[PDB]
RNA sequence: AGAAGCGGAUUUAGCUCAGUUGGGAGAGCGCCAGACUGAAGAUCUGGAGGUCCUGUGUUCGAUCCACAGAAUUCGCAUUU
RNA sequence: CCCGCUACGGCGUGAGCGUCAAGGUCUGUUGAGUGCAAUCGUAGGACGUCAUUAGUGGCGAACCCGAUACCGAUUACUGCUGCUGUUCCAGC
């Protein structure tokens, strides 16, 4: 006997809103300009407290009651700004739509959230994340060598 | 070779005790909409507030509410969830959902508004069958 | 948010990849699993928790420490003697088969008494004690004898005294218990051959024994069921006059070549049963055949066991001059397949003499390739009993690391005919195979000899020309099935067979796995992929029809697919007919040939054919279909065993020019064998219908073959597929399995030659069982 | 027929005395449950595990079905059952269970810790298992334990009235109920209304929609109120009045007298049921051949 | 491969000159679109029906894909299409389609009127119908006016970029989109991103979840986003070339 | 809420646990009462308190023995 | 162990072979093969059962769910089939 809970990978991307500053047009350069850094006051509990407030103000209470049954952040590190949220397979739609409507953190505004990978296991999501980061290193190395 | 469910009717009956309140207070039509938006705002959010519902054949604490099929229970779980408080009535009220049907056939009184609603529905069903 | 440098970014992301990999490895290490689960899934032992000896010796110490961390009966006066009778019989049988002498026939039959068996085994020891003559004294310690029947069929073998009534109805393989511990067997014929391995080996045998390049292994099939006969001309000591005639009578002029006389290669082909009573010759398609010759005159012929009984009956009918030799329990071959099968086979055997065939086979064993070698590769030599080694070891010389085709042509120029054919003459004669058992030892004896070498002197037992059993050994290539078969006497096979898969890259084959191997190499198979022949049609149709009918009446109503009410099957749905073409089960060649003769009668009646509206006037399709349904309803009451209905065309097209009274089915219809590959999405299944491309819709299927799809970017077939008529059927796919070596679907079909010369293009559509979609494909001719 | 088997009594300790306002409030909410429609009501009473229990016989029952609810019954036309939810937290202090069980009709439990949950399913003869839906769940239930407990008897109970109390409690309620439905395999689910007021009452078709939105199907919900609800009533009703489901003091008439349906016709003093001479061995044969009844 | 076809051009009238900040903002938001992952880009421009159309041939389009975006087309690895949404309310100062369809590629309309919906379904051979999801519903959607127009070939478009503007606008957005879903019979629904800033762009996984919870199934949504989008692209392309 | 598969141990009063030629159903703690103290604790005495996990069958008789159906719980180089 | 340099055991290559050791690895994994444990969502058509006010609506389940594979036995539920036992009702 086991439980069939799905995990969702998300990444915090900062859009470079600079109206007076010029821009360079390339692939890995705009990957550098979007994958810059996470700010100082970002942790597991801060992202959980923000997403529960977004779940309250956006989806309500009983929808928040269905979502908050197994709403946990299993793995997150601020150095790469990628996180894995555990959820049910039925309310995965609700969790992804809550991840979409994330507007701003209470400390830092001007950011979007990208839900990338959903699977019922975390080990294949880690294997996909290593391969996706390997492809990012490939693009960076191709633009760095030439 | 099938029929798409357009929406579903819901038969509500506000059971109100404390007979002084039932004799004094009289719920008007705007209070129905305000209380249903408050009920869909307390337990649900914006997407639960944007549930399509209109008012049909409103009587004295008696309501027929049409709600789309794909969010049927999404309506009828919230109606049995929220309790009225602090909205122009001193006492809270109870809600009894009497019957549910998806085939237009309910018999309340021999009133003539139901035949008019059936004709309005058939004027759309003929356009759905032809076009 | 703040912009960072390039080197800091790639360093942080590389450190994150390393941290995620270390975290995944740490989670895999912190997951509480035993070292019992550390073994691969092929080698996992369930009883290894009970006793530690299943576990590898490096891991057994950890198994012992974690097992320590985790932690003469009541018998009556009659059944005691009933149990002691078996123990005394086993002891006396062991002493009798071990000391000097052979087996009496009364113990073999085992249908009279057991006390007479005890008295006979007591009497033989006393007769050996009191006198030297009047003893059928053997030549070895292990109970090996000569089960060779001259001019008659071989009877039920003697075997072992304990496992005798278990051989009462069906006989056994020499590796019966060994294969029984490791495989699923089915009882179909008089033997009990393997059907499928216990562990799942579909993709495993497909990749290791298949035609795929990544085939780092070896696959072994116990093919002792394939029966052989040896024929020799007794009339003349000179050149064989009647041999070429009897080969031209048994087979066609297809396997009677002068090239096969000169180069003496084995050929596998199609044999048909002849029958000449008085001035008339009736030929029926019989089945497969393997023919091999020794330089001019003596011949071994090996094939399917029921076909073996029929060929032996026909050969015993005309047995006037030549002497026949039945070999069912004195000679058998096993089949190796793969890339490293030759290396494991050369690992299993060693040399006893410096000869040329050893050098040829040792150079063949190193190239790790099959088809680059020529058509003839038939090597034979004298070797040692493989019980001397009892260990997985390979022997390879230096050879300066060079492999070219020049050395292969050099071995093709020089072929040692004399010694190889002398080994053939040793294996054909019953005296030399009996002389081969003159020094057969027990496992106790070879263990004692190994202990003597360990005391005096390496892991070997040396060869002695006086007291060691030099065996004949023959390894030949089989061409179309792409596999190496090695033949040997019956009681010699198991000392060779046990040492084979102790090489750690060698697995065993089941009969379903052999069918998969024949399916992968675009080849054919007799019980399944031969519907044209008599026995194949009878067995396939009867067993699959009865099995599918039992399964169909077995399932409840409303859970299985309902064959009776299927709408939109063909355009212009014909009256009194709502189901699928023929019966829904196994291939109705009778329906196909009656419909083909009906369309032929319509073409002979008029230039065009009408669609719809004692035998009624045939003018369209449904009058033929009602006659089909009436003949099926009549043959459901009485079974048909009169004649065949569909022969092949590939023997008829070349010479007979495929030429074809109120007749509807008297003259049968001939077919060619095709292999069609799916170009459209989907996979075929068993008993699949094969239809023509429509001539009005040919350009649409040509555009679908080139390309047409929705503007999204991915392939589209959700379109209005035009339905052709009912009579556009041309064939039946018997074997349908998703072909993994191509990435598409393969279907082995059989189509009419007149219909094949109708279309100018090879584009032919397929339809599955109970599925109303049509899938285009292209066929290639199977010349088997 | 509908069963509402978790209506609480406004008392927690035996030292406290219930005022008349709470009694009149319970009368009004029973009139509310009679107004729209229900069939059976089993009122609940909370008992902690470490309290000082009285050694009495006729004072273990502060319910009084006879004097006040017997007067409410004639204008109502329903029946009331009494029950104890054992609030068992630690294996330190206990009770005499043979008196508390035979006092009322239904015996329930309320675990807080690990070992109590095991010894309740293992040894303690109860009828229903209730968890604290208002607070955090004690442990997360194993499938083979809850399945074996349902196969032994006792079913799990869901209190949909506890979500109507507060705002924050709804999330913990749904997080508990989805775990109960997951680990219970949808066999032992009995639902009840924990309302303390007539202002929190619901109808059948709204409770069915609540069970739909929680995760359990609709036909299985109505089957849980028809089959599963009234059988676990009969379990405790036969266990505490009669022997351990062996020999019953309940009269088997045609369609009016039953152990469940006829409570007032059974003398609830000790066991007995006074029934007139309806069985005569003299001149009564087959039922279809009689002429006097 | 994905198609995003609703990115607005920061200009409303031809008299207003586009500043240097708006061009950089459009470059930033289209690079944000390529960052999350999209293949096709069809940027939109708003034209009022009360506005007087210019009598020019090579000056109808103030977009200039060739001189500005022709470098980003080569560097980034994408392409740009031009399209016009027509804010049509009353039948006056108009009825010209033979000239605006040749210059631009996709022709869309924005009816807010009751008779405007009828004149859009009757005498406008356009590609997409757009409703104002920001403001209120015009009168009422019925099956009779929608089913006669979807069967002709015109698709109904939902703007998921207008939802990330305000808090109060989200309720009217859901009330409009669910009405479009129940009136559309889940067939002709093409969705697009109406973002004016790079802070309001999302990826396929969140938008699919949004349209799934708003009432369109997962088959019809993804099948639409691929097939119907890339079909109306070649509809505009064959109205241009042929 | 960290499965799956393997071995060992085990269920007896409210609790923690004994115990058994197979013939009595228990100890400590807890509860109540007695004794004692100005009062209370400790000590001491007595009473109340049983589904021996459930079922079959063996026997003259089952906590024990045999079988069947549940499970409790540890270990898998661990403190999640 | 063979080749070249050097000559007291030495050094450099062969993507060479044999033995020994190592908690370095085992997706070396199986017409499903996971290991914080995937086995999905939707639309249309065919068939079965049940209820209808005009003809359509609901349902295809219950038990349960791999972790090396095989087979026997036991237990939980639905439907079909044969036998047996009981009760009720008549043909004379
Ligand atoms: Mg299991
Ligand atoms: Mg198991």
């Amino acid at each position: 006997v086991r439980l069939k809970s799905r995990y969702i990978l998300f990444e915090i991307i900062f859009p470079p809103t600079d109206t007076n500053v010029e821009e360079s047009v390339s692939k890995a350069d705009i990957l550098l300009s979007h994958h810059r850094a996470s700010p100082a006051d970002v942790s597991i509990k801060s992202i959980l407290q923000e997403i529960r407030r977004s779940l309250s103000l956006n989806l309500g209470d009983y929808g928040s009651a269905k979502c908050n049954s197994l709403l946990q952040l299993k793995y997150f590190s601020n150095k790469t700004s990628t996180g894995i949220i555990r959820c049910h397979r039925e309310d995965c739609d609700l969790v992804i739509m809550a991840l979409m409507l994330m507007s701003k953190i209470g400390d830092v505004d001007g950011l979007i959230v990208n839900p990338v990978k959903v699977s019922g296991t975390i080990k294949k999501i880690e294997q996909f994340a290593m391969r996706r980061n390997s492809k990012i290193l490939n693009i960076i190395k191709c633009s760095q060598s030439s | 070779k099938k029929t798409f469910r357009e929406w579903q009717y819901f038969k509500l009956s506000i059971t109100s005790f404390d007979q002084d309140v039932d004799d004094a207070h009289a719920i008007d039509q705007m209070t129905w909409r305000q209380w249903l938006n408050n009920a869909l705002k307390r337990s649900y959010g914006i997407f639960g507030e944007g549930v399509e519902y209109s008012f049909l054949h409103v009587d004295d604490k008696l309501a027929y509410i049409r709600v789309n099929h794909a969010d049927k229970d999404t309506f009828s779980s919230s109606i049995s969830t929220y309790i009225s408080t602090d909205e122009l009535v001193g006492s809270p009220l109870t809600v009894s959902i009497l019957q549910e049907s998806s085939s237009l056939r309910l018999l309340e009184v021999t009133d003539d508004d139901r035949l008019w609603l059936k004709k309005v529905m058939e004027e759309e069903e003929q356009d759905c069958k032809c076009i | 948010g703040s912009k960072l440098n390039v080197d800091q970014f790639i360093s942080s992301r590389q450190f994150e990849v390393k941290q995620l990999q270390l975290a995944m490895h740490n989670s895999k290490a912190a997951s509480s699993t035993r070292i019992f689960q550390a073994l691969p899934r092929k080698l996992r032992r369930r009883t290894a928790s009970h006793n530690v000896r299943r576990i590898p010796k490096r891991m057994r110490n950890r198994a012992l420490r974690e097992m320590r961390k985790s932690d003469a009966h009541g018998l009556n006066a009659k059944q005691l003697y009933k149990a002691r009778m078996s123990i005394k019989l086993l002891r006396l049988a062991s002493k009798s088969t071990s000391m000097k002498l052979s087996m009496p026939p009364e113990v073999t039959s085992s249908n009279c008494h057991v006390r007479q068996k005890i008295k006979t085994l007591k009497r033989m020891i006393k007769e050996s004690s009191t006198a030297n003559p009047n003893i059928k004294l053997l030549n070895n310690r292990m109970g090996s004898y000569d089960c060779t029947g001259v001019n008659e069929l071989a009877p039920i073998p003697k075997g072992r005294v304990k496992y005798t009534k278990r051989q009462k109805h069906f006989a056994w393989l020499p590796t019966h218990i060994w294969n029984a511990k490791r495989s699923h067997m089915m009882k179909r014929w008089g033997y009990q051959m393997v059907w499928a391995p216990t562990q799942k080996c579909f993709k495993l045998t497909h990749r290791l024994g298949g035609d795929t390049c990544s085939s780092d292994g070896a696959l072994c099939m116990d093919s002792s069921y394939i029966g052989t006969i040896i024929v020799k001309d007794k009339s003349n000591d000179s050149e064989g006059d009647f041999l070429k005639s009897i080969i031209g009578k048994l087979t066609a002029e297809r396997a009677n070549l002068r090239k096969y006389r000169e180069g003496q290669v084995l050929f596998q082909g199609l044999i048909y049963s002849f029958n000449e009573e008085n001035g008339e010759d009736s030929t029926k398609p019989l089945g497969p055949c393997d023919v091999f010759w020794v330089q001019k005159d003596t011949a071994i012929i090996r094939l399917h066991p029921s076909i073996y009984t029929q060929v032996f009956n026909i050969l015993l009918q005309h047995k006037e001059k030549l002497t026949v030799q039945d070999c069912r329990y004195s000679l058998a071959s096993v089949t190796l397949k793969g890339a490293k099968a030759l290396e494991s086979l050369a690992s299993c055997l060693r040399s006893t003499e410096y000869s040329k065939s050893f050098e040829q086979f040792k150079m063949v064993s190193m190239i790790t390739d099959h088809n680059a070698l020529p058509q003839r590769c038939t090597f034979a030599f004298e070797a040692i009993d493989p019980r001397h080694l009892a260990a997985p070891k390979k022997l390879n010389d230096s050879q300066r690391k060079t492999v070219n085709s020049d050395d292969i042509l050099s071995l093709h120029e020089n072929y040692p005919q004399d010694e190889i054919n002398a080994v053939f003459n040793e294996l054909c004669d019953p005296e030399s195979r009996t002389q081969s058992y003159n020094n057969q030892n027990t496992l106790k004896e070879i263990s004692a000899r190994r202990y003597k070498l360990l005391t005096a002197t390496k892991t070997t037992v040396p060869f002695k020309e006086s007291d060691d059993p030099s065996i004949p050994l023959v390894i030949i290539r089989r061409l179309k099935t792409r596999d190496w078969i090695v033949v040997l006497p019956w009681f010699w096979l198991l000392p060779l067979w046990h040492l084979l898969n102790r090489i750690p890259r060698m697995y065993h084959i089941g009969l379903r796995q052999f069918q998969q191997i024949q399916y992968e190499n675009k080849q054919l198979y007799f019980p399944d992929d031969y519907p044209f022949t008599q026995l194949g049609y009878i067995e396939n149709s009867f067993y699959k029809k009865e099995a599918s009918k039992t399964k169909w009446d077995r399932k409840p109503m409303g859970k299985r697919i309902n064959f009776e009410k299927i709408k939109d099957i063909h355009n212009t749905k014909l009256p009194a007919y709502s189901g699928e073409i023929g019966d829904f089960f196994s291939s109705d060649w009778r329906f196909l040939q009656i419909l083909r003769n009906g369309i032929d009668y319509l073409q002979r009646n008029d230039k065009t054919l009408e669609l719809m509206d004692g035998v009624r006037d045939i003018n369209c399709v449904n009058d033929v279909l009602e006659f089909c349904k009436d003949y099926e309803a009549k043959t459901k009451a009485m079974s048909l065993s009169i004649e065949e209905n569909i022969p092949v065309a590939l023997c008829k097209n070349r010479k007979c020019q495929f030429r074809t009274s109120f007749s509807l089915t008297f003259f049968p219809r001939c077919i060619i064998a095709v292999s069609c590959t799916l170009l459209e999405r989907g996979h075929p299944k068993d008993n699949a219908r094969i239809y023509q491309v429509p001539e009005k819709d040919l350009e649409h299927w040509l555009q679908l073959a080139k390309g047409v799809y929705r503007p999204n970017g991915r392939k589209d077939h959700d379109l209005k597929i035009p339905l052709p008529e009912v009579h556009d059927l041309i064939g039946f796919i018997t074997s349908g399995t998703y072909h993994l070596n191509c990435g598409n679907g393969m279907g082995i079909g059989f189509i009419d030659h007149h219909a094949a010369i109708r279309q100018p293009t090879r584009y032919v559509l397929i339809r599955n069982v109970g599925t109303n979609t049509y899938r285009l494909g292209e066929w290639s001719k199977i010349s088997v | 027929m509908l069963v509402d088997l978790n209506v609480p009594w406004p008392q927690n300790s035996y030292a406290d005395k219930v005022t008349s306002q709470a009694v009149n409030n319970l009368i009004k909410t029973l009139s509310t449950l009679h107004m729209l429609g229900y069939t059976h009501i089993a009122i609940n009473f909370t008992v902690n595990h470490s309290e000082k229990f009285p050694n009495d016989v006729k004072l273990l029952n502060p319910i009084d079905i006879k004097r006040r609810f017997g007067e409410l019954m004639d204008r109502t036309g329903l029946k009331l059952y009494s029950r104890i939810t054992l609030i068992i937290d630690d294996p330190s202090k206990g009770q005499s269970l043979s008196k508390i069980s035979q006092a009322f009709d239904i015996v329930a439990a309320l675990p807080i810790s690990e070992k109590g949950l095991t010894l309740s399913t293992t040894n303690l003869d109860i009828d229903l298992l209730t968890f604290q839906y208002g607070s955090r769940l004690p442990t997360f239930l194993k499938h083979k334990s809850i399945c074996s407990c349902v196969n032994r008897g006792v079913k799990l109970e869901i209190v949909y009235g506890y979500a109507l109390r507060d705002v924050q409690a709804r999330r913990q309620f749904v997080s508990n109920v989805r775990s109960v439905i997951r680990s219970s395999r949808s066999r032992g689910i009995v639902i009840g209304s924990g309302a303390m007021s007539p202002l929190e009452c619901r109808n059948i078709l709204g409770v069915t929609s609540l069970i739909k939105n929680l995760g359990l199907p609709s036909d299985r919900c109505s089957k849980a109120m028809g089959d599963l609800a009234s059988l676990v009533l009969l379990n405790g009703r036969l266990r505490n009045k009669s022997h351990k489901q062996t020999i019953v003091t309940g009269g088997g008439s045609g369609n009016g007298d039953d152990v469940v349906n006829d409570v007032q016709g059974i003398d609830d003093v000790q066991t007995i049921k006074v029934v007139k001479r309806s069985m005569d061995a003299e001149q009564l044969g087959h039922a279809s051949k009689r002429h006097k009844p």
